[PDB]
């Protein structure tokens, strides 16, 4: 249920 | 968090939401110390029965959050490891003794209102508010109730410190001079404790005499989550401060 | 240093709704 981060984070 | 309350916008502004990557999920709370220090329980990131020992790649932690689950844009920063310090004498084998890590962050976080570090006790701080009564602080994204849900934003729970005999007769666990309990007594009629997802997570207490937020604890552990005649333990921080001191005066 | 003061309770001189529960068991 998490909602997607900024891909740059990962 | 169970039997507490949903947070205010900028309560707990030195909340730290340790993010596991990859699957993507709650790993623990953590705290602010600075601009590129973050303060949780050693388990969080080791623990050899149950084969956990997270690398700096394997999470991220963020920063100003409130919602749970929301990428909280423009407000929330995440930041990236640089490099996990346990103390070297956290005793997971025996009972979670000295129960404390330091995560030094890649690059600094830049403070807004909500992104604001705690501060941490000397020893006049902890000999004048830790005392048996005197209520602290816990927060997190843990879980509601100790089985069954999950909060959608920042939970908070106010609870007493308890007298150490009486921590003392509610487990079996050896507890040590680098741990306390709170939590209230069967007999008080009010509740609330931690419970799984707050590891990790501020214990504090705002000091009277200046009116600052101070990190007193650390969640730790437990049996069960709000269980009648258990306590919540919680790493007694200024116990392990000439640690945290050496740490961050040579890294 | 600024530490343990929240830009938007302390420093704007807000208090939050149950901060008085702890300053209350201050004795
Ligand atoms: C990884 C440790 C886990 C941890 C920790 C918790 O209590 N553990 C068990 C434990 C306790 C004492 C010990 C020990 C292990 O090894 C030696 O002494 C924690 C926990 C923390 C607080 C509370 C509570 N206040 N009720 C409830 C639970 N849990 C949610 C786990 C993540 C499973």
């Amino acid at each position: 249920d998490f909602e997607e981060i900024p891909e740059e984070y990962l | 968090i169970v039997e507490g309350s949903d947070a205010e916008i900028g309560m707990s502004p030195w909340q730290v939401m340790l993010f596991r990557k990859s699957p993507q999920e709650l790993l623990c709370g953590a705290s602010l110390i600075s601009d590129r220090w973050v303060l949780t329980a050693a388990h969080c990131l080791l623990y050899p029965p149950w084969d956990k020992n997270f690398t700096e790649n394997d999470l991220l932690v963020r920063i100003g959050k409130h919602s749970r689950t929301r990428y909280e844009r423009n407000i929330e920063k995440i930041s990236m490891l640089e490099k996990i310090y346990i103390h070297p004498r956290y005793n997971w084998r025996e009972n979670l003794d000295r129960d404390i890590a330091l995560m030094k962050l890649k690059k600094p976080v830049a403070f807004s209102d909500y992104i604001h570090p705690v501060c941490l006790p000397d020893r006049e701080t902890a000999a004048s508010l830790l005392q048996a009564g005197y209520k602290g602080r816990v927060t997190g994204w843990g879980n509601l109730k100790e089985t069954w849900g999950q909060p959608s934003v920042l939970q908070v729970v106010n609870l007493p410190i308890v007298e150490r005999p009486v921590c003392k007769d509610s487990t079996r666990i050896r507890i040590t001079d680098n741990m306390f309990c709170a939590g209230y007594k069967p007999d008080e009629g009010k509740r609330g404790d931690a419970c799984e997802g707050d590891s990790g997570g501020p214990f504090v207490m705002k000091s009277p005499f200046n009116n600052r937020w101070y990190q007193m604890g650390i969640v730790s552990w437990g049996e069960g989550c709000d269980r009648d005649g258990k306590y919540g333990f919680y790493t007694h921080v200024f116990r392990l401060k000439k640690w945290i001191q050496k740490v961050i005066d040579q890294f | 240093a600024d530490c343990g003061l929240r830009p938007l309770f302390e420093k704007k001189s807000l208090e939050d709704k149950t901060e008085r529960e702890l300053l209350e068991s201050y004795i």
